[PDB]
RNA sequence: GUGGGAGAGGGUGGUGGAAUUCCCGGAGUAGCGGUGAAAUGCGCAGAUACCGGGAGGAACGCCGAUGGCGAAGGCAGCCACCUGGUCCACCCGUGACGCUGAGGCGCGAAAGCGUGGGGAGCAAACCGGAUUAGAUACCCGGGUAGUCCACGCCCUAAACGAUGCGCGCUAGGUCUCUGGGUCUCCUGGGGGCCGAAGCUAACGCGUUAAGCGCGCCGCCUGGGGAGUACGGCCGCAAGGC
């Protein structure tokens, strides 16, 4: 699974300032963690479909948040994409 | 014809090792009794069922009995 | 050629016939009887009267081995499953315990079309 | 890692030497998969509701462990390999949900 | 975000008992089976009924619900692992990041196709027995594909709530599943049944709209010919759009 601890480290990493939880950044990062977990889980268990739909949905969300960042602050976006290894 | 829960004290519904109490929820045969007979809740009954099934696999409670008299 | 005394009685009753098997405490049969054991041929085998006659025949046959007590075990639903037990009671065999052992599955096998 | 309960039902025919041996193997395998032992209850000889391996009785060992979750099924496989062990059930622990409080 | 929750939601591996069939053994004889009646069939190479042992496949009784989960198809023994969705509380973070969605891609009951396994029970086709004017059927005795597993195809359906998705608004009562609460009851999120206003051709619908509205997609334009022909695309084929 994803421990509270792992999650926390991810957030205190991607926080924009102490106490930041729900930023576009932190959200995208969290999503990314969940994405990688799922894909690794779908390498074996290829026949798990319903889960895969879950993944489609996650990916969709991630892309929308990124699209938002892209529009608003292109710098924060570039930084995120580099830091996380995406798009 | 009272209800099973009616006569009993505090008891763990998740405890599959306790036969003494679990046996009270079974039938003349091995059957798990209806809620009407157990006087249980939806959730309660749902838990009892799985706990009993555990005890059956575990060798403590019967899957079936034979009907006497008749 | 046994002298079994105390014993076990099995009534297997279907809609098409009734058959009664008398055995010893270990369960090995002594004698048996059925609707066809006696004169009956067709549907008349699954008659309750037939079942009476069969139970009786088996009980007398077992009287030959000198049975006294018996333990009744009833499998199946069928016409005159009861009449079997009834005749078996007044058969002079003193009936200790009656029991219903009819097998039922936890859903193993798809039934015949007539049975679904 | 995570908290489980190990149920073990073995041959009631055992003397003390062999019982202690089988138990010694249970322990060895437990600590060999990384399973720490919180609490143990030995209930022992009990009358089964149905015959198991032709026996009306069974001898019960109950353990409560903290073990790596990726190792649990291997652990249980290990306990089953033994001849004398006729039942193994390992269960994730649960808070004691109760009725008639 | 944090802290709680319910669940046959999915995938992998294990595993438990009941039943059927078959095999081995014991005991035991003259029939069993089956029907409206029968017959075929099985049984003296010993069946049926009964007890003990073993092998194997398939499906999970009670619990079980007018219940639950899922986007749908669909999902129910027990255990562990891997994993999706979702609800509630707190009112903490971001600051419109929203809705819909032609094309695309993925999923998609059953039957069906391919390669290799497996095969207990059921069983299209088939072989028999009856019934009948005939019986190519209904009923009875057999039985192959198939049903099961893996991998790959197929893309259909009364795939039904015959009701596209989202948001706001418009009396209540009653039963129920699952959260939270000062747990009489209140308050969220599902499932149901009556009903206000209203709608409807009527039947009916009615805060789970078929009411009042806004947004976007799909779709219809008399019946038959016809889901046919032709062309294109997809399919190994059957065939599908
Ligand atoms: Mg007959
Ligand atoms: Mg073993
Ligand atoms: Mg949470
Ligand atoms: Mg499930
Ligand atoms: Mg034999
Ligand atoms: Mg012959
Ligand atoms: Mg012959
Ligand atoms: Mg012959
Ligand atoms: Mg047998
Ligand atoms: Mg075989
Ligand atoms: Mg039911
Ligand atoms: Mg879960
Ligand atoms: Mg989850
Ligand atoms: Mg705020
Ligand atoms: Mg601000
Ligand atoms: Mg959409
Ligand atoms: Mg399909
Ligand atoms: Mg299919
Ligand atoms: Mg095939
Ligand atoms: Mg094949
Ligand atoms: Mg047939
Ligand atoms: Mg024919
Ligand atoms: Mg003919
Ligand atoms: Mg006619
Ligand atoms: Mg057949
Ligand atoms: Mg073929
Ligand atoms: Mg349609
Ligand atoms: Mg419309
Ligand atoms: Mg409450
Ligand atoms: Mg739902
Ligand atoms: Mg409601
Ligand atoms: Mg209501
Ligand atoms: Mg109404
Ligand atoms: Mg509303
Ligand atoms: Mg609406
Ligand atoms: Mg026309
Ligand atoms: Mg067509
Ligand atoms: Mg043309
Ligand atoms: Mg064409
Ligand atoms: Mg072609
Ligand atoms: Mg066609």
């Amino acid at each position: 699974p994803i421990t509270k601890e792992e999650k926390q480290k991810v957030i205190q990493e991607f926080a924009r300032f102490p106490g930041d939880t729900g930023s576009t950044e932190v959200q995208v990062a969290l999503l990314t963690l969940r994405i990688n977990r799922l894909s690794e889980h779908l390498k074996v268990h290829k026949k798990d479909h319903h889960s895969h739909r879950g993944l489609l949905m996650m990916v969709g969300q991630r892309r929308r948040l990124l699209r938002y960042l892209q529009r608003e602050d292109p710098e924060r976006y570039r930084a995120l994409i580099e830091k996380l290894g995406i798009r | 014809k009272a209800k099973v829960k009616a006569t009993l004290g505090e008891f763990d519904l998740r405890d599959y090792r306790n036969v003494e109490v679990l046996k009270r929820f079974l039938s003349e045969t091995g059957k798990i009794l209806p809620r009407r007979r157990t006087g249980l809740s939806a959730k309660e009954q749902r838990i009892l069922a799985k706990t009993i099934k555990r005890a059956r696999i575990l060798g403590l409670l019967p899957f079936t009995e034979k009907l006497v008299r008749k | 050629k046994r002298q079994v005394a105390s014993g076990r009685a099995y009534i297997h009753a279907s809609y098409n016939n009734t058959i009664v098997t008398i055995t010893d405490p270990d369960g090995n049969p002594i004698t048996w009887s059925s609707g066809g054991v006696i004169g009956y041929k067709g549907s008349r085998k699954g008659t309750p009267y037939a079942a009476q006659l069969a139970a009786l025949d088996a009980a007398k046959k077992a009287m030959a081995y000198g049975m006294q007590s018996v333990d009744v075990i009833v499998r199946g639903t069928g016409a005159g499953r009861e009449q079997a037990i009834r005749a078996l009671q007044a058969s002079g065999l003193q009936v200790k315990s009656i029991v219903d052992d009819t097998p039922v599955p936890h859903n193993g096998c798809r039934p015949k079309k007539k049975f679904r | 890692m995570r908290r489980y309960e190990v149920n073990i039902v073995l041959n009631p025919n055992l003397d003390q030497s062999q019982l202690a041996l089988e138990k010694e193997i249970i322990q060895r395998a437990l600590e060999n998969y990384g399973a720490r032992v919180e609490k143990v209850e030995e209930l022992g000889l009990r009358r089964l509701a149905y015959p198991i391996a032709k026996d009306p009785q069974g001898y019960f060992l109950w353990y409560q462990v903290e073990m790596p979750e990726d190792r649990v099924n291997d652990l249980a496989r290990e306990l089953r390999i033994r001849d004398n062990v006729r039942r193994v059930m390992v269960v994730k622990s649960q808070e004691p949900f109760l009725a008639n409080a």
